[PDB]
């Protein structure tokens, strides 16, 4: 019946206020100074990237900025046939590993990174010692569309998705005091991830 | 193969 869109007030706070300028869409997006060589940003679309189709390669690439404090949103668009095995979605520290040999969730696999698996629809951190979690948690009877949002909430440590207009609810706690970065994680060839900062707030 | 690549392209990040 009525699928529930409440999401929580500081968020809809954020998402009350006008979209993020282009200028800061651009202090935001993809670092071509911080990524896998594998990988390179669109030269007529610095907020996109493109993976070059290397076999048996797992690549990711760091957003700019590294945040520290405030709520903060971004856009995340993943053409949903151009996620192949493994298409993983979050925040890192700056030390986690850009590349990999193989295919795999790369992203969430050790403890400097936290990810969003959107072909197992689960969620990995420190994945050589933990164990994925499922998300959203399953009720009924998931599928991750081409378009979402992710919450970085570095005041309460936590980061959320919004899937559909639909908050899916924290994913991860534990994150404050550290510097977070946005990352994904792609072994498809010739993938495009479009990232678009929305908004932060300083609350 | 399965996840659209091809052994032709060369790995910088390997390299």
């Amino acid at each position: 019946l009525q699928a529930d869109f409440v999401k929580p007030a500081r968020i809809d706070i954020l998402l009350d206020m006008p979209p993020a300028s282009r200028d800061l869409q651009l202090k935001h997006s993809w670092n071509s100074e911080d990524r896998s060589l594998n990988i390179f940003v669109k030269e007529d679309d610095k907020l996109t990237f493109h993976r070059h189709p290397v076999a048996q390669s797992t690549d990711c690439i760091r957003g700019k900025v590294g945040l520290t404090k405030g709520l903060h949103i971004w856009e995340i668009y993943w053409p949903t046939r151009q996620r192949g095995t493994h298409a993983v979605v979050g925040v890192c520290t700056a030390d986690a590993p850009l590349h990999s040999v193989g295919y795999q969730s790369l992203v969430g696999s050790t403890e400097q990174s936290w990810g969003w698996d959107l072909g197992r629809n689960k969620l990995y951190h420190d994945s050589k010692n933990c164990a994925g979690v499922t998300y959203p948690a399953i009720l009924k009877n998931f599928l991750v569309p081409d378009k979402f949002l992710v919450a970085l909430d570095m005041d309460e440590g936590t980061l959320s998705f919004i899937v559909d207009q639909q908050y899916l609810g924290i994913a991860f706690r534990g994150l404050r005091g550290k510097k977070l970065y946005p990352i994904v994680s792609a072994v498809w060839g010739h993938c495009e991830i479009t990232m678009r900062y929305i908004g932060g707030l300083v609350d | 193969d399965i996840n659209n690549n091809n052994n032709i392209v060369e790995d910088v990040e390997r390299k």
